[PDB]
């Protein structure tokens, strides 16, 4: 398109047109700095995108999804372009965010907040170990023999080797791309309570390059973004849909920072 | 040239074979299995040094004919070292070349191997024992008082001065520098390949004694690329098999163009990328930026890092096939250049395929200076029976403990550098050391020590005004209750102008002189009391 492709090719007049810090400004530079350590977790400054183009606020919330897609694209094009070598180690991508001018406290947030930009904080307690997912629809036929090729929601076409045939089929374990998983349960910190009483919680969702960073009773800053459950059985129901929450992660920081930690001036 | 001489063994002899080495094991291997080949007993000798030589001679103090010794020959004129040689037929074919000539003439004990460029000594011996002042040659050897068949006694006069100005060429010998010259058995090859041997063993041996002091650092090699013509000429035009040699056994050797940085084979990566000195000294990874100028290399290479901790041989496929197919066009921008050289490389049969070099850093790493006194000589009879294709459990023990020291070596340099023991003391540059290892106590390891600090110290922190001094160090023995050892060494990259120290710590020996020794046939070695080199220092400056 014409309009929805300058969304990458700003990113591209951005990673080597704005700069701080007395020159070779560090996006030039943090992306092959984070290639080197085999990391694949860049970050990105929002105060840096106010600081050059302030459009991108208004363009996110109508899908913040495509918005990370249209991100990641560009990271793929310029690292697997520019060290071509590089196509061996994990070949994915994506970007962080870590600049966002508001904390929204816990027992704050309603159906206004669905599906667009956040922050939040909190306390973890209990919640599930660490397993993986799947990534990608792949099956195998079984009237022919064949397989129906690669494709929350299922696709099942007509079309497949199998003379676009074998509505039938059956799944191997292998050949077919896998993705790690874990789980957490946010509260909130027992200071900035209402002074007394029970505390209110949600569950968040984190992915595959964030696990085993989290742990119970820990300091928190994430990013996140709302989620819906799309229908937790609508039906005749309850005095109430038995609907549900859960937040996404994008981005996390830690507060107490136990490692070597901070990033580099120039000079 | 023995194709006539030869013919002469056949009698009772004794083989020789003095002070370590690999030129050693490797030039007299092949000389026992020669001699069992046309039924003689014979003998093969340790020596420890000179005093075991004259011990041995006294051990072996008969009239034995055919005694030969191989890679010495400088030590005295051995006709006054040696009472009983009468008739005796010796031998040498040593390439510490600079000797005197006392020992070439006298052609009834002695064997010229007098072949080279240089007809640079032929009046060398028509003064010193031919002329004489103040003692019927008809010259200064005889009487000077006009009895010889401006005035009268200007005979000392002329004799002294041709004497003296000629002196001017024989301080050049043997008062300037030292060094060795030519192989150790390669002529011993090209020997027996006229009695038709074609063991490809033998030939793998003589490539151990090459590539020893082919380390054109180290010792230069001249020939290598004219060798990459002779010894393919040696062996590539005769071929037994045109079509059969997808064979299991001892398949034939063959030559290709690899690295030396150390023992890329067996081990991982990003560990032997920071051993050797040529590899780590242009990338100075003692200090933390090398790792990250590495890392960088690495990153244009794309390795993953996970496989450059994993052994080579334990990575996967396709990396490991194309890693040198890389690595030699994209390392010649980035700092190093001159770690790709000409060398060979051959499988036994299926367990894996053994570096052609990678036996001298496990030989170098059998020298176990060990407390139970006898481990010399020990080390002496496991390393020849080691060069084999049989006896193979402790070549792998020698590679594990030459890579445990040469991952011990970096330990003592860093802990030396950013403390500045880099003591300048004047015109050359100066070590000290205080108390024992088992790594590095005997010389070799020594060498290899000196050899990582001066680069790194004198390559990085100076201008180049001072990039070419020469080295020295401390090495203390708690073994022999103070002796406190010392090597000389030479400064950077002048390939042939190799030691002045051939004698020249003997400067102050002649000054003052304290209980030196020069035991060794070596001369780039010295040894001493245990603190009695202060004031020796201080007379050893100039």
């Amino acid at each position: 398109l014409g309009p929805r492709t300058e969304i990458a090719n700003r990113f591209q007049s951005f990673l080597r047109t704005f700069v701080d810090e007395r020159g070779a400004y560090t996006y030039r530079d943090r992306i092959r700095r984070m290639c080197e350590q085999n990391m694949s977790s860049f970050v990105v400054s929002y105060t840096d995108l106010a600081n050059k183009e302030h459009v991108l606020a208004y363009f996110l919330p109508e899908a913040p999804f495509q918005m990370l897609e249209i991100f990641d694209k560009v990271a793929k094009d310029m690292v697997l372009s520019i060290f071509p070598t590089y196509e061996r180690v994990t070949t994915e991508i994506h970007v962080r965010i870590s600049e966002l001018p508001l904390i929204e406290e816990l027992r704050t947030f309603r159906k206004l907040h669905l599906n667009q930009l956040v922050r939040t904080l909190g306390v973890v307690t209990a919640t599930t170990g660490v397993l993986p997912q799947l990534s990608v629809i792949k099956y195998d036929c079984v009237k022919c023999g064949y397989v129906l090729g690669p494709f929350n929601t299922e696709i099942k076409p007509g079309s497949c080797p199998e003379c676009q045939s074998t509505g039938p089929f059956s799944i191997n374990m292998e050949q077919t791309l896998y993705r790690n998983y874990q789980k957490i349960t946010l509260q909130e910190s027992p200071g900035r309570i209402p002074a007394g009483r029970i505390p209110r919680s949600k569950d968040v969702i984190l992915l595959a390059d964030l696990c085993d960073q989290c742990k119970p009773g820990d300091e928190l800053e994430v990013t996140g973004i709302y989620t819906n459950n799309y229908d937790g059985s609508l039906n005749t129901d309850q005095g109430f849909p038995v609907f549900a929450t859960v937040i996404i992660a994008n981005h996390v920081v830690v507060k107490d920072s136990k490692q070597v930690v901070q990033s580099l001036t120039d000079e | 040239l023995r194709n006539d001489f030869y013919r002469q063994l056949v009698g009772k002899r004794i083989l020789i074979v003095v002070n370590y080495d690999i030129d050693a094991i490797c030039a007299s291997r092949i000389l026992q299995a020669l001699f069992k080949y046309d039924h003689m007993l014979y003998t093969v000798v340790p020596i420890m040094g000179v005093t075991g030589l004259k011990r041995a001679y006294g051990e072996h103090q008969g009239d034995v004919k055919y005694v030969v010794l191989v890679n010495c020959g400088g030590c005295v004129d051995i006709v006054e070292l040696l009472q009983p040689s009468d008739d005796v037929t010796f031998f040498i074919c040593d390439s510490h070349r600079p000797l005197d000539v006392c020992n070439i003439y006298s052609d009834r004990q002695v064997c010229i191997l007098g072949d080279a460029s240089l007809e640079e000594n032929i009046p060398a011996f028509e003064t010193i024992f031919y002329d004489s002042e103040g003692e019927d040659s008809g010259a200064g050897e005889s009487d000077q008082e006009d009895q010889a068949p401006h005035e009268q006694r200007i005979l000392k006069q002329r004799a002294r001065r041709q004497w003296e100005s000629e002196r001017d060429r024989i301080m050049f010998e043997y008062t300037q520098f030292s060094y060795y010259g030519r192989s150790a058995a390669l002529m011993v090859f090209e020997l027996a390949w006229k009695l038709s041997k074609d063991n490809m063993d033998l030939l793998w041996w003589a490539i151990v004694g090459i590539t020893e002091q082919l380390l054109l650092g180290k010792i230069e090699s001249g020939a290598y690329t004219l060798e990459l013509e002779q010894i393919q000429s040696h062996v590539s035009r005769l071929t037994n098999k045109t079509n059969d040699q997808n064979t299991m056994s001892a398949s034939k050797i063959t030559f290709e163009n690899d690295l030396h940085l150390v023992l890329y084979r067996h081990w991982p990566v990003t560990e032997s990328m920071r051993y050797s000195r040529y590899s780590s000294c242009q990338l100075k990874l003692w200090t933390l930026r090398g790792e990250k100028r590495l890392h960088e290399l690495l990153l244009e290479m794309g390795l993953p890092l996970v496989h450059a901790r994993q052994t080579y041989g334990a990575m996967d496929l396709v990396l490991r096939k194309e890693f040198f197919s890389m690595v030699e066009r994209l390392a010649e921008k980035y700092d190093i250049a001159d770690i790709v050289y000409g060398t060979f490389t051959l499988s036994y049969g299926y367990r894996s395929r053994y570096a052609a070099a990678d036996y001298v850093y496990a030989l170098l790493a059998i020298m176990e200076s060990v407390k139970k006194h006898k481990t010399p000589e020990d080390c002496f009879l496991e390393a020849s029976d080691a060069l084999s294709r049989q006896h193979k459990q402790l070549l792998s023990a020698g590679i594990d403990q030459a890579k445990l020291l040469h991952a011990a070596v970096f330990r003592q340099v860093q802990s030396s550098l950013e403390a500045r023991q880099v003591h300048s003391a004047g015109s050359f540059f100066y070590y000290v050391l205080q108390e024992e290892h088992a790594f590095f106590s005997y010389p070799y390891a020594l060498g290899l020590l000196a050899r990582f600090l001066l680069r790194g110290h004198v390559a990085t922190s100076r201008a180049r005004q001072a990039s070419d001094l020469p080295l020295i160090a401390s090495c203390p023995l708690n073994a022999s209750e103070g002796m406190c050892l010392l090597v000389g060494i030479v400064p950077v990259r002048e390939d042939s102008p190799r030691n002045f120290f051939g004698k020249a710590f003997e400067q102050a020996a002649q000054k003052s002189g304290v209980a030196l020794l020069q035991d060794f046939f070596e001369p780039a070695v010295v040894q001493l009391r245990q603190s009695d080199l202060t004031r020796f220092l201080d007379s050893l400056t100039v």
